[PDB]
């Protein structure tokens, strides 16, 4: 759903690629550009809801003809070019464990730094749970936010997935 | 590679056997 | 792709010449701290074309949610570098 | 509406992790530690006969590598075409054929000796 | 083409039949009319081995420049000399064959004006 | 791995090397000139080697068209 | 005789004893590389051995060194057939293909499998060489074959890329479906006659062959991507431009074309079939250039470029002009092999980009880019005095100089026209105008081998087409005598190109608004094919199939 | 053929007064040794088949699987330790014991030279199948599976073995060669029709025909891994050796018989085919594949051309060897994720770097790779069937286009993508793993070399 | 190891079946619905839209980021048909009934000019082509026995 | 690296084409908000773009240039034998 307010931003964000994949040209896009602009602007300021309501409606349909059947996309993103071509070469964190001691061997500082996310991934571990269920809400989460730390030097709940992830270009 | 370092670390399965 | 690396630094001088290139940021308002909604007086319109322009300035595209969240630099320092795992 | 409190710091909570975790990879120099694994005499020579340089020391090394697969990958087989085909693939009938050659007037023949006749008188047009 | 139309817009039964033809006789309008001797033989050509598509008329024509191209070697514009006999020669072939796509056409139009009294 | 052998740049305009500048300019240099060459060579190709025939100037005279009254 | 033989067969002999070379041995490590490449080098000086020979005493000769099977009263064997098609074909598969293994190194530096790669890069080309010189449908299958299964995995390269396992599979789909029409042949030939061998059904000379040459067809239209089996060629661009280059822009969908040339004798004689073929080559020739001109991504106007291309390949099998065709797709192999590679220096420039919207100025900033893209254009736009006019010119005269299809033959003329509107966009686009390229620009052409690569095939867009033309044996008639406008209508009708095209490219910059044209969104979408076909069968066969 | 009986026999006193510890040394070792000695029997000639004595007789139809069958039996073994492992050794050898039997019960039923004597062997083997499926089999959750044998049994077998007895009052004797030259014409008639059916209907159940493919897909579900191998490797061929044996003693009555069964071939390939998309599990669609793939051997059996034969015999051989492969393949994640899902483990190449090779290996002659004997057989089906009707072409147009999809389905969906990011157990591919795979599809393409074996004696 | 019940059961005919079935399910009761009774027997697994899983947003996290999927979720009864390699309903700029039109209306055209085109088709002005011996008949590999009739083409 | 940046000063719409875009905005009673993000693109010598004749008539001198030659060294080359 989202509120009224971010569907707007949403398609205004959206509405001008689209345009400059028209325009193309630098210029010639920022001119039609700040047309564009000259649009939301005069609609800035409704404040009736249904008002607003019609006045979106239009947006879409109006959209939906002028989109272009090739816009110009970010490789590293849902139809671009770069999406999903170097997943692979992320490896998963837990697979050391099962490393022959000779490939092990060769990184002793590594596995002494990964000791120091292991044990704080387990020392941490029966505090943070604890945090978080005078923190969850009785008879289920209302919401999927997650709380922070709240003491001195505490890890957040629920940290070591997010943290020990890949990188975006490993090698 | 390109710079002193930078070397980073290389995750894959128990190849040995 | 030969060895661009980049650096925390970096990003930081990155940012603001895009907020400098921003017309209506000041150069003598324009700072980490500085919050677009009180400290530049930038508003969502605004943001916006800033993180269009910092769209162009690293190729890659920002969701719609993480650029919402952008009212100041610092907090796109904080994002870029995270998104880019830039750890130096 | 920016990062709420939760989120501002949180973020930092976890990107002091994450980016330490990027750390975690680095790598020792003595890395990637592997056996020397044996070196044939073939190596041996040419590990320290090619250090010099220049031009003319590495074009035989070139030419080594040139030379030494030429033998090996193309005089070899080759050879041992020629056997395959001479003495196994023609002794059987009808196993390697060719397009009989073109003939034109006025050729003489080797194992015959005749001679094919030329052609008529041409009108001698403006040529 | 302007002939075109006439036959799938005009009156296509003075048009030929670039197929059927020759329709009237060959003798028609045309007393004693030469055999196209050919230069030649039935064994030359079995000799010189092309492909049949080239062992029309001017085949002796075209039997030199072959031989001067195998003797060429590794020349291959030698024989320009030769090729401007047969390929030029061949140009007459191609008139002399639009003769035949026309000559009938008249005698079409010999007949019916000449039928187009007889009826009428 | 020769040691940074071009650096880069923001927002200016890349480093200009002179292997390419010559090299490139050396090779665009020679890419008109197979085009003159060859069209002054055998300009005989570019519009037809030999001439038409013009359809409409033939005559019954060589087409051997019978006379209209015969 | 003896030399011609053996040199003949020691080529692709030479290239199998590398690949042993990832069985056993650990022998050298870190130069896989450079390693595989010079095998092509080799490869390509060693079988023009044979073709000088090939050329002076026109010696095709057949070798069958080893028998395998032999069933009843059809007898299997390794037959060799070395004809006037390979002996030409494959240096320019070799030497193409130099350019490509040499440059590859670079392109594909920073990819782990790059011994990977070269390993199965080459084995590619042992499909093709086996392919060609197939004597026998058997023989000649399994290569027919081989190719699908390098294509699959060259396309799906990155496994991880969603669409590249579809893309590869997506290929392969209509892959399978033309063997449907290669094996009624084997079956056709198998029931009515008694042998597979490419020499008995021209010594019998079948007096009745309609149904098999359909298969051909058919079997044609899956490998050379034709109108109708057409979808498939642009997904197979998700690769790497290489993979998309050596094999969907040099020979891999060519070799549809190859067989019909490999049976010009049967196709030939009922022109109804040759009434089949230039149907499919006329409809897809204008269907393939005209989606391209509205295309964004450089690499999906460069493969209808090629798809468009391949229409007028087939069309000269449809005039019983079989040696001419084998020409178009050699002399087309010469460049269009190239233009990949000078579009990869655009993609690798622009650090892995495709979309033209973002290009602009790389005359200055990459003008030696701009030294090779413009000339292999110039051949494809069929410019005279260069490759594609060698056959271009000589075969376009032959379109509308003998019994044709008025409808049908209309079809070529516009095929020229559209081939060259499309290419000022790329140049305009991508090398000259302002600069539209991102704010870091990492424009650094500093490799050896790209420069030495694009130097390579230069020399071939230009040089060879006249040396080709003035070297092929005589195998047909020379027909020269022809009105001067349709002497040189691609001349007449492809400079229009330019006077329409040049307008639009002026009509870019002006400050002009945009109308959403039907004409446009049927044409950008690629005419609905792709996206209605991909989401109306699917449905069908995976929702029915539960019943 | 004693040479090859009595080793296996020993091999039951092998197991059981064999090291304790050392069980699995000693019956690999002695088991393979068989394998070797296994060649022998390729002493074939051109016109007499190889006969022994009165009772067992080998030839180009039975040979290779003779030598394939053996093959089997010791990487059932060597599959089933890991697992077997948790069973004690009181019970333990109780599953070796089991199969061993079944490759005495299965050599023999290939050298049978009386039908009879075919017929009981053959029987018998269920026994050793259903034991080894039923009491070890991992899933025990009362399927009510008895329903299938039990309409088998009454629709098949029975009818089967009254229907031999008849045969060899009348003509005299029921030995294979004898048929041979006292084989007499069938004339149209209503009780050949029930005669016809009862010869081969029990057979159908087994290749399995289509509409009798019930019980195939959920055996595999039960049976651990020794005994799925077995079941598409050897028991499958069952019915398409007795089929193309028994079928020679029914001309020229099968022609009009035919068609049924051939509809149901031939359109039960793309049906079957195609299912293999909406297949969940990965040992079903494994299982299905086999299903369409015996289709074509029925038609060449049914068209009873000389060269149709030849496939069958090229086609049995081609897929055994990849489907057993198969079941490995996919069982080498039931014994890693502990389970048959398709969809819950993906993108095995970056974990298990080798094992993504294999199924890129073994996938290739699914889907008919030349020049391997899978397309040899196939291609044969197609030259065969066509003559039989130029409109079959069409069928099998579709059917080795669907091929492909379901050959490369399972390939992509499982070797590539994000590995599951709770999966944390995916450990190294196991030496054991590595050869026991390596063994399958060595000899399938070796045989490559050298396929006028598995050309039957028609060739 | 799940409790029997928590597997798919058969049509709750009453509501009452309703409010216990789609707590086994998790579903919202409101949202929940099994498919049409009747010989059919799908059981009471969830009705869901039969659509498209490439709708849900990649960017959005799951625990199956790829499939999108969150763990727990009521799976669909042609999920395995509607995966993003498999069967996909990803709205068009161009609507389907008219995209279907158009579609045809080019095509339908294309075949039909063809006819005309092979009804009218193509030829110079010229007429047939002239070969001696009559038409190479003894070249051809014609019959010694008959004479060929002759063909003989006269100078013109 | 440091990576020293260029003025933002310096890439202004003045002397460019992008002055005469805020005019017309300018005359619709508008402004372009981004005109000296755009300027570098028309500045520091990538203003200057050469059209597609220009493309067509690239080294022409230097191509003709040695086309007299070519052309001259077979007239006197001729009269020289
Ligand atoms: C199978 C066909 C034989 C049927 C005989 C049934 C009686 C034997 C039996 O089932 O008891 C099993 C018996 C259990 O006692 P257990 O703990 O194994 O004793 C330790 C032995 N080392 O343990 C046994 O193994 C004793 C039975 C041994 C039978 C096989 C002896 C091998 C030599 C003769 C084989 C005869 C095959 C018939
Ligand atoms: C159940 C019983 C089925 C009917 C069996 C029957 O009717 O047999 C009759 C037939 C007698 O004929 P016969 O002894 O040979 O002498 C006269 C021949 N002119 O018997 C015979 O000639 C030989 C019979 C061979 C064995 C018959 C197998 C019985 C099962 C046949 C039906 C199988 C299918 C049943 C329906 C399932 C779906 C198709
Ligand atoms: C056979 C020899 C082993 C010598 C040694 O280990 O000391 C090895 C060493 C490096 C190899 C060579 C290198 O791989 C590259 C050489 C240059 C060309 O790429 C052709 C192959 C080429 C000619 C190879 C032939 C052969 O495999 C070589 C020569
Ligand atoms: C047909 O192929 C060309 C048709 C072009 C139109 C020409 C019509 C008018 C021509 C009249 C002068 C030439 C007549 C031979």
């Amino acid at each position: 759903y989202l509120t009224h307010q971010q569907k707007v931003l949403r398609l205004y964000k959206r509405a001008l690629r689209h345009l400059e994949s028209w325009c193309i040209h630098r210029d010639k896009y920022r001119y039609f550009a700040c047309l564009l602009r000259a649009r939301f602007d005069e609609h800035k300021n409704e404040k009736d809801m249904v008002k607003a309501t019609q006045l979106l409606r239009e947006a879409e349909e109006e959209f939906w003809h002028g989109q272009h059947p090739q816009p110009y996309i970010f490789p590293e993103s849902p139809g671009g070019t770069s999406y999903e071509r170097y997943e692979c070469y992320k490896v998963p964190e837990w697979c050391l464990d099962d490393w022959h001691p000779s490939e092990k061997a060769m990184y002793p500082d590594y596995f002494a730094k990964r000791e120091q996310w292991k044990k704080l991934r387990r020392e941490s571990w029966e505090r943070e749970v604890k945090q978080l269920q005078e923190e969850t809400p009785v008879g289920g989460p209302r919401t999927e936010a997650l709380p922070p730390a709240r003491k001195q030097g505490d890890l957040p709940p629920l940290w070591w997935h997010i943290v020990t992830r890949p990188r975006e270009r490993p090698m | 590679s390109g710079d002193h370092g930078k070397r980073l670390f290389i995750i894959k399965p128990s190849g040995f056997y | 792709s030969d060895a661009p690396p980049l650096t925390l630094e970096g990003i930081k001088d990155r940012v603001l010449y895009v907020l400098k290139l921003y017309d209506k940021i000041d150069p003598e308002k324009l700072s980490v701290n500085s919050h677009f909604m009180k400290d530049l007086g930038l508003d969502s319109l605004d943001q916006v074309e800033i993180i269009m322009a910092m769209e162009d300035e690293f190729g890659f595209e920002i969701p719609d949610i993480d650029a919402e969240k952008l009212m100041c630099p610092q907090e796109i320092v904080d994002y870029i570098a995270d998104k880019k795992d830039v750890y130096e | 509406s920016g990062y709420t409190p939760e989120e501002k710091l949180r973020l930092q909570q976890l990107r002091e992790l994450r980016r330490r975790w990027l750390k975690d990879q680095e790598l020792s120099p003595r890395e990637p530690v592997l056996p020397p694994q044996r070196v044939s005499p073939v190596e041996r020579f040419w590990n320290k006969f090619l250090q010099d340089g220049a031009l003319w020391k590495n074009v035989i090394y070139k030419t080594y590598r040139h030379s030494i697969f030429a033998f090996t990958h193309v005089l070899i087989p080759v050879w041992i075409i020629h056997y395959y085909l001479k003495y196994h693939v023609t002794t059987k009938p009808y196993t390697i054929v060719e397009k009989k050659p073109r003939i034109f007037p006025g050729d003489t023949i080797l194992e015959t000796g005749e001679v094919i006749p030329p052609m008529k008188e041409f009108p001698d047009q403006h040529h | 083409g302007a002939h075109l139309a006439r036959r799938y817009l005009g009156d296509a039964s003075v048009e030929p039949d670039p197929l059927r033809m020759p329709t009237f006789p060959p003798d028609y309008g045309f007393p004693e009319r030469k055999e196209r001797e050919m230069v030649a033989t039935q064994q030359e050509m079995n000799d010189a081995q092309l492909v049949l598509q080239q062992r029309d008329y001017c085949a002796h024509y075209l039997i030199r420049f072959l031989k001067c191209k195998r003797d060429s070697f590794p020349n291959f514009l030698a024989c320009k000399h030769e090729r401007h006999d047969w390929d030029y020669c061949e140009h007459l072939d191609y008139v002399k064959r639009m003769k035949e796509f026309e000559r009938e056409r008249r005698l079409l139009q010999r007949k019916k004006r000449r039928e187009q009294r007889e009826a009428d | 791995g020769g040691g940074a052998h071009i650096e880069p740049r923001y927002r200016q305009f890349p480093q200009l090397t002179r292997s390419q500048v010559i090299q490139a300019e050396f090779f665009s240099a020679t890419m008109w000139f197979w085009i003159l060459w060859r069209f002054w060579h055998d300009s005989d190709a570019v519009l037809g080697h030999f001439p038409y025939p013009d359809p409409s100037q033939w005559t019954d005279e060589e087409l051997g068209i019978p006379p209209d009254d015969e | 005789m003896n030399m011609f033989s053996s040199l003949s067969l020691v080529t692709l002999l030479l290239l199998t004893m590398p690949i042993m070379m990832m069985s056993f041995n650990t022998y050298k490590p870190s130069n896989y590389p450079l390693y595989v490449k010079t095998a092509i080098s080799y490869a390509f000086i060693t079988s023009m051995i044979p073709t000088m020979m090939f050329i002076h005493s026109g010696q095709e000769l057949i070798i069958s060194n080893w028998h395998w099977l032999t069933i009843q009263t059809l007898k299997l064997s390794l037959s060799f057939k070395m004809d006037y098609f390979s002996m030409m074909f494959i240096p320019v598969a070799l030497f193409v293909t130099w350019s490509i293994m040499e440059f590859s190194m670079w392109y594909m530096y920073s990819d782990p499998n790059i011994n990977k790669f070269f390993k199965y890069l080459l084995l590619f080309l042992i499909t093709m060489l086996i392919l060609v010189t197939a004597n026998n449908l058997f023989q000649l299958f399994i290569g027919w074959e081989g190719v699908g299964i390098m294509s699959f995995l060259l396309i799906g390269w990155w496994y991880g890329r969603a669409d590249a396992n579809t893309a590869a599979l997506q290929a392969i789909l209509y892959n399978r479906i033309g063997d449907i029409g290669f094996i009624l042949a084997m079956a056709w030939f198998l029931t009515n006659l008694n042998t597979w061998d490419l020499q008995q059904i021209f010594m019998l000379n079948p007096s009745d062959s309609n149904m098999p040459l359909i298969g051909l067809a058919l079997a044609a239209t899956g490998k050379s991507a034709q109108f109708g089996l057409h979808p498939w060629l642009p997904s197979a661009m998700e690769g790497p431009t290489p993979v998309s280059a050596l094999l969907h822009s040099s020979t891999m969908v060519v070799a549809g074309i190859f067989l019909l040339i490999r049976f010009y004798p049967l196709t030939e004689n009922n022109k109804y079939i040759q009434s089949i073929t230039l149907c499919l080559g006329a409809i897809t020739t204008l269907f393939t250039a005209m989606c391209a001109l509205t295309q964004n991504d450089i690499k999906k106007i460069i493969a209808f470029s090629t798809s468009s291309q391949l229409g007028l390949m087939m069309v000269t099998i449809g005039i019983n002009q079989p040696y001419l065709a084998f020409l178009h797709i050699c002399t087309h192999a010469f460049f269009k092999a190239m233009l990949f590679m000078c579009s990869g220096s655009i993609i690798h420039s622009l650090n892995d980009e495709q979309d033209i919207r973002k290009m602009g100025g790389l005359f200055k900033a990459m003008p030696f880019t701009t030294t090779a893209l413009i000339v292999g254009s110039l051949a494809l736009t069929g410019m005279p005095f260069l490759t594609g006019f060698y056959s271009k010119d000589l075969i376009i005269e032959a379109a509308n100089t003998s019994y044709t299809n008025a409808w049908a033959l209309l079809m070529t003329l516009i095929a020229t026209s559209f081939t060259a509107i499309y290419s000022t966009r790329i140049i305009f686009f991508a090398l000259l105008g302002q600069p539209r390229f991102p704010t870091l620009v990492n424009i650094n052409e500093n490799n050896p081998l790209l420069i030495n690569s694009i130097k390579r095939l230069l020399i071939g867009s230009l040089f060879a087409g006249y040396i080709i033309s003035n070297n092929i044996p005589p195998t047909t008639i020379p027909q020269m005598t022809m009105p001067y406008y349709l002497k040189t209508t691609a001349l007449i009708v492809t400079i229009l190109g330019f006077i329409l095209a040049l307008e639009i490219s002026n009509m870019t910059k002006n400050l002009k608004y945009h109308y959403p044209s039907n004409a446009f969104k049927f044409s950008t979408l690629l005419g609905y094919f792709p996206t209605i076909m991909h989401r109306l069968a699917p449905y069908m066969n995976l929702s029915m199939s539960q019943k | 053929m004693l040479k090859y009986i009595i080793p296996t026999i020993m091999l039951m006193p092998l197991t059981w007064l064999s090291k304790n510890n050392m069980i699995w040394v000693n019956s690999t070792a002695h088991s393979l040794l068989i394998s070797f000695t296994s060649l022998l029997l390729m002493n074939q000639f051109g016109d007499n088949s190889l006969n022994f004595s009165l009772l067992f007789f080998s030839d180009s139809l039975s040979t290779p699987l003779l030598i394939l069958t053996m093959w089997l039996l010791p990487l059932m073994l060597m599959a089933s330790q890991h697992h077997l492992s948790k069973e004690n050794l009181t019970r333990k050898k109780l599953f070796i014991t089991m199969l061993i039997s079944l490759q005495l019960f299965l050599i023999m039923t290939f050298t049978a030279m009386e039908l009879i004597l075919f017929y009981i062997l053959f029987e018998a083997t269920l026994v050793p199948t259903l034991i080894i499926i039923t009491r070890w089999g991992n899933q025990t959750e009362r399927l009510n599976a008895g329903l299938y044998f039990l309409f088998y049994t009454l629709a098949g077998s029975l009818p089967l073995l009254v229907a031999l007895i008849y045969i060899q009052n009348t003509v005299g004797s029921l030995n294979f060669l004898m048929l041979q030259y006292w084989v007499q014409p069938v004339h149209n008639s209503w009780s050949n029709v029930f005669m016809w059916l009862a010869c081969m209907m029990a057979f159908m159940v087994k290749m399995p025909l289509y509409g009798l493919h019930l019980w195939l897909p959920k055996a595999h579900v039960e049976a651990p891994i020794a005994g799925s191998m077995v079941l598409a490797a050897v028991l499958l061929k069952l019915g398409g050796y007795g089929m193309l044996r028994i079928t020679l003693i029914l001309n020229p009555m099968t022609d009009f018989m035919a068609y049924p069964f051939i509809m149901l071939s031939l359109w039960g390939m793309i049906m079957t085919s195609s299912i293999c998309l909406r297949q969940t599990d990965l040992k079903s669609l494994i299982a299905y594949s086999s299903v369409s793939h015996m289709a074509l051997v029925i038609v060449a059996i049914l068209i009873q051309t000389p060269w149709s034969y030849m496939g069958a015999t090229a086609l049995m051989i081609a897929h055994g060897l990849t489907s057993s492969m198969l079941f490995c393949l996919a069982n080498s994640n039931y014994e890693r994720i502990h389970s048959r899902t398709m969809i819950l483990a993906r993108g095995l190449q970056t974990l298990l770097p080798l094992m993504a090779t294999w199924w890129l290996l073994a996938s290739l002659t699914n889907l008919a790779l030349p020049p391997t004997i899978n397309l040899i057989g196939e291609l044969f089906v197609v030259m065969s069937t066509f003559s039989w009707s130029n409109i079959t072409i069409i069928l099998m147009g579709v059917n080795m286009v669907i091929t492909a999809l379901y050959s490369l389905y399972m390939l992509i969906m499982t070797q590539r993508g994000k590995y599951t990011y709770h999966i944390n157990n995916i450990s190294p591919s196991f030496t054991r793993e590595n050869a026991l795979m390596s063994l399958h599809i060595l000899p399938l393409l070796l045989l490559t070399l050298n396929p006028k074996i598995i050309l039957g004696p028609l060739y | 190891h799940i409790t029997k019940d928590m597997l798919p059961g058969p049509y709750p005919k009453t509501p009452e079946e309703r409010a216990a079935a789609a707590k086994k399910y998790n579903m919202r009761v409101e949202d929940y619905e099994p498919y049409p009774d009747d010989g059919t027997g799908y059981g009471d697994y969830p009705k869901l839209p039969d659509r498209s899983q490439q709708e849900r947003d990649p960017w959005y996290d799951w625990d199956h980021p790829d499939l999108r999927l969150n763990w727990g979720e009521p799976m669909h009864w042609d999920l395995d048909m509607y995966i993003r390699n498999r069967v996909d309903t990803s709205p068009t700029p161009v609507n389907w009934n008219l995209m279907c039109k158009h579609l045809f209306g080019f095509v339908a055209f294309m075949l039909f000019m063809f006819w005309v085109g092979e009804t009218y088709p193509a030829y110079q002005p010229v007429g047939p082509k002239q070969y001696p011996y009559n038409n190479l008949y003894l070249e051809r590999g014609g019959d010694p026995n008959k004479e060929p009739e002759p063909v003989v083409h006269y100078e013109i | 690296s440091k990576m020293e940046l260029p003025d933002y000063k310096q890439w202004k719409i003045e002397g460019t084409p992008l002055e005469t875009v805020q005019e017309k905005l300018a005359a619709r009673g508008l402004r372009d908000p981004w005109g000296r993000n755009e300027a570098w693109r028309y500045m520091g010598g990538f203003a200057n773009n050469v059209s597609f004749v220009g493309a067509l008539l690239k080294g022409f001198k230097w191509g003709f240039a040695a086309f007299v030659v070519a052309i001259g060294a077979e007239y006197y080359l001729e009269s020289q034998k």
